[PDB]
């Protein structure tokens, strides 16, 4: 009951900001926001 | 016999005519694109990054 709800949405809330959500594991937006000199790719990992 | 002749052969050349007239007012514009990708095939291809 009170330990439930509170269980409940405890659950929720590990099962929604454990949620993998697409990081910047993207080529796109430096491909072509940062028009640099020519190589495969180099995601700015610093 | 040759009236068969006279007559089948100008029917032949009269369709020949008719291929090659179409053929002018369908191809005719080919050279003017022929001339502008001559002018645009100057390539050569060698990937830096590969």
């Amino acid at each position: 009951l009170l330990s439930a709800h509170l269980e409940q949405i405890s659950i929720s809330c590990q099962g929604i900001d454990s949620l993998p959500f697409p990081p910047p594991k993207i080529f796109t937006n430096a491909l072509l926001s940062n028009p640099d000199i020519t190589s495969l790719i180099r995601d700015t990992e610093a | 016999s040759y009236a068969d002749c006279v007559c089948s052969l100008r029917t032949s050349l009269a369709f020949l005519e008719s291929s090659v007239a179409t053929l002018d007012n369908g191809v005719q514009d080919f050279p003017r694109l022929c001339h502008v990708l001559r002018t645009v095939r100057h390539y050569e291809l060698i990937p830096q990054t590969t």
